[PDB]
């Protein structure tokens, strides 16, 4: 485990993937994990009762992270059930890859609204709801090629770039009343979101990584809970690199 | 066909002999990606007019190239 | 002056400040700047006249850098008349500075869709038109807030961190080409309090950064693609 | 606490400050801890009493950490007692501040000779002895420093950027055995007119770096390697 | 060309490679270029005389970067010749890679003192002869290695990452006296260091390289050129990429 | 030989048909370098003692590695 000073937290997009995995590793360090999904709670459910059979406690929330209203009601819906809201996470990501010649406005917009603008609200109503209870960590899932770049992601990276610079801001803004931002960088992780890949461009991949192996969903995880847990307590606009090497 | 083999055969440094109808471009004719993008795009400036993503996702070899032109006629 | 393989190149946003400066610089070099406004005719006309009265070539053009079919189409009419597109600066910023907890969703949009998605159509644009010719260069102008973020501006931090990021990858995207994309990131330039922070204890002066800008077109940076140049006197190192 | 699949750590210049700070987290963890030092053993000795004394195992050993053959055979010896060895932490530093002007190569090589080469031996056996049990984890203890620069800080800044980059580099080699390597870049550590340039407004304290390297070797940054971690309040971001 | 106000350069190990081809490019911009040697003058006159027939003031001079006493006369003599140096460059460096568990203390300080403390000498003997003239440009040559560390290079790379970090302290210190200090850390150059290597190693590089190729060393020195330069009047504690790519 | 054969085919997960005297450690047997250079470490815990580099820098082949064995004891 690791100490955690609050109580609950809110994980957008958290019913698959690298955030079914926060959900389950900061529920079994004993927290109250807010499993946020967008569409089918098929899977959110499943992973919230996969939770309390477990025994731990857990929730499922509906929301489109992206849509300010829609956030800020879930929030405050958060503080009136449990009086008070003290960790979130964003997780909520989209990709969509494809050359700059090829792509659209629409497919920048896509991104930067889904990936940037919802960690900004996240932020925003982070800073609302923990101001005066002077305590709170929150920890934005950025990417290795927000740090690097790459090809056929200049609308995925524009994103995950601002959301490092904006983590850094919002550290700022938030530091003098103990809140906390920080962004995880992750390499290259066995999720859903590169599942469908060539594999003669995944095994590319593995023999770049010093490690010589795809990160697992748990190892984003464990990191993102060390940024919220209280052993990071003097660690605010830091970027942890979750990515076993690839990128230095 | 013929002045469609002549092109592409420009467009990635190749003889018209490699432009058999079902040599792929990438497999066969030896080309990244931006490489069949501008290929595509160079073959719109014959005025195919911008055929759609839905219908270029499907090609691969150079006799859909010949489809599709075809087609948006 | 610095050696270009290039003839002209375009300045979004470049009617004044440090864009007027970047427009100033390139044409002393040799090269037909391509002036832009969104507004102001008159003192961007003005611009104009102080450059071909030195008997430089310079050329305004109308259009909003956050307007997709006004820039793509800009960009055409240069070509069009020009022969081509060499060189093309990012330059296009605005600023709308709120704490956080006062800031509306339109608040950050009004930023990231001015800041970043115009870098986005302009870079764009870049591959597609310097593509036939195997040559050019893009110069991204962000901040030292894109590096360091600021309290207060997590609107414009994001709209310049982004720019960083998506530079990085266009660069990716156009090396197939040799066409090169790089960042400036040029620190508070020309209260006063705010210069204690500087080692060279003074605020930069602009045409600091447009020789910045221009050493990333010049050929002498020819094997420089993806980096971001800090022109902050020291601020961030 | 924190899961930590290996035993036993050695802990470099561990008798007083950080260095005992991180012997006093790590054993409460449930780790031997293998304190050193190097010249007074009174307090030393306070510290392997004060972990015993709660119930935790902790062990002093004394070798200077510039000295190659006192550290190699220290580990040796730590490795015939216990088994095998599993983390070290490279804690070992000196500071002798000056201005350029006023510094001799021998302040520079003071610094340098027992900053970073002391790293070096130490990375270097904890890749001998851990790779025959393909496991292990390295924390180097740099600075702010190491990534900033300070004025009269020339030869502790070139210590400090050293370790951060010799550190990445044995993360490449020793990746091959599951052999992790990475940084800490603690900030302002407990005049008080800096604290207004930390964003938390206070100086950090010591068990506030001891976690985040007990979290770099604890099994939950199993995937982190080469990574350099900001324990700095915020000051560089 | 570019404008320079200072007259005068001294660029430690000149007399091939990367240095050589500084000291012909900051000569053909009219500067008076001193080429350091440490052992045979034969490549350094050859050199000099390439470039006073082409019309351009050039020099050579005899020291051992990382011997004290030898830089700080040799710079003296600049001084006394030409009445003060307005240009220094440290150029000066050597390699050895070896797997860490081969490297010996000997491998480790043969690099340190040769790369790092060189220069530390260079820029301090470049306070010193600057301040009262209160202009000033130093450029110290790094590497792709120091940023991002190297397999087998873990004495070099400790080196250039020292570097680094002493320039950044460096150009705090003569900040003031307008003595600005930058780094240029170049990727893979096609020169004398790594000529000797193995072509399935070096094809590896060009294939991860986005520009395509190997850089110039006409390139590293024309990015060292701009920053000496007064082009680079604001810029000072700065890092310059110039690996085509390689790293972002 | 024999358990010179067996020691390199534990070291680096290969039998003991692989190791012909003149098989290569790299283009035969399929070995990174800590992989030889910990072999060769690996095989100074026969006492060899601390064979020096200048001839362990001829080492390629398990032969090799019979020599400066039988020369260093
Ligand atoms: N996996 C990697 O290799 C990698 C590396 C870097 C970091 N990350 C980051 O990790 C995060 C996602 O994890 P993943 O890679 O495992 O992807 P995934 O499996 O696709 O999970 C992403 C989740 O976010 C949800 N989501 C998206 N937009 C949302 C919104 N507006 N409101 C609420 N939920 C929303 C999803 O949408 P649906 O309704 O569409 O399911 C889905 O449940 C992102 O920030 C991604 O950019 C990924
Ligand atoms: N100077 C500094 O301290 C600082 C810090 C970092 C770098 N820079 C960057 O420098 C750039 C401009 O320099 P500046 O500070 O001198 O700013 P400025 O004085 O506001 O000049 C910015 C220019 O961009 C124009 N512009 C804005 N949006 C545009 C659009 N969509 N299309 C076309 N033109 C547009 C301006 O607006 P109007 O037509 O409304 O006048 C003006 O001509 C920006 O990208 C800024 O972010 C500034
Ligand atoms: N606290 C800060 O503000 C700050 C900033 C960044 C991080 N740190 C880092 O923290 C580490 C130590 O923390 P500290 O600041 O509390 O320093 P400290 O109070 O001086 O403790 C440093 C320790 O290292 C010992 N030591 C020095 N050289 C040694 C050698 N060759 N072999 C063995 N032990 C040796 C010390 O010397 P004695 O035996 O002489 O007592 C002492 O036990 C250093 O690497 C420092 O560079 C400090
Ligand atoms: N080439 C690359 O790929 C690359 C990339 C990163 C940057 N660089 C850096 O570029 C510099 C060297 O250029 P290069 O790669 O072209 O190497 P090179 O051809 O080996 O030139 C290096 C020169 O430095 C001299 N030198 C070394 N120590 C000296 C000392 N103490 N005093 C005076 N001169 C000394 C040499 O020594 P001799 O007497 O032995 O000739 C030689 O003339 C170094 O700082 C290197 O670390 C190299
Ligand atoms: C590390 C990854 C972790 C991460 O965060 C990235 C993702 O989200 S999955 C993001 C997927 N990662 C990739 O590398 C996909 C990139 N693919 C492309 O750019 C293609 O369009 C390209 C092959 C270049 C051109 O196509 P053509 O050959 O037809
Ligand atoms: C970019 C380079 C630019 C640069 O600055 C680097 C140099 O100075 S040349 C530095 C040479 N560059 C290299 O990559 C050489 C590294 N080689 C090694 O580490 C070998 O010892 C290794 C192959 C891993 C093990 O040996 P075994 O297989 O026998």
């Amino acid at each position: 485990s690791m100490q955690f000073t609050g109580k609950n937290v809110l994980i957008t997009g958290a019913s698959k993937g690298i955030g079914a995995e926060i959900a389950r590793t900061l529920a079994s360090m004993g927290l109250k994990v807010w499993i946020n999904y967008r569409s089918n709670a098929e899977v959110a459910d499943a992973l919230k009762n996969e939770l309390e059979e477990k025994g731990y406690k857990a929730a499922v929330i509906k929301f489109d992270a992206a849509s300010e209203s829609d956030f800020v009601e879930a929030i405050q819906a958060i503080v009136q059930s449990d009086g008070g809201l003290s960790y979130l996470v964003n997780n909520a990501g989209v990709v969509r890859d494809k050359l700059a010649i090829k792509m659209k406005t629409e497919d920048f917009h896509h991104v930067i609204d889904n990936n940037l603008t919802s960690a900004f609200i996240g932020c925003r109503e982070a800073l609302k709801v923990m101001s005066k209870s002077r305590f709170g960590s929150v920890v934005n899932i950025a990417s290795i090629i927000g740090e690097r770049g790459n090809m056929g992601q200049t609308n995925y990276s524009a994103s995950k770039g601002g959301m490092i610079a904006m983590s850094k801001s919002f550290a700022y803004e938030g530091a003098l009343r103990n809140i906390r931002f920080n962004s995880v960088t992750p390499g290259f992780i066995e999720t859903d979101m590169n599942a469908n890949l060539k594999d003669e461009l995944k095994a590319d991949y593995v023999k770049n990584i010093p490690l010589n192996r795809l990160g697992a969903a748990k190892e984003v995880a464990e990191a993102v809970a060390f940024l919220l847990s209280d052993h990071s307590s003097y660690i605010t606009g830091e970027t942890l690199k979750v990515n076993g090497g690839l990128y230095m | 066909f013929e002045d469609i083999q002549a092109v592409i055969a420009e467009q990635l440094n190749v003889d018209a002999a490699q432009v058999t109808p079902e040599a792929e471009f990438v497999k066969d004719l030896g080309a990244d990606s931006l490489d069949v993008v501008e290929l595509i795009m160079a073959l719109e400036e014959k005025f195919g007019i911008e055929i759609p993503d839905e219908q270029a996702e499907k090609i691969v070899n150079v006799g859909d190239v010949v489809k599709y032109i075809e087609d948006n006629k």
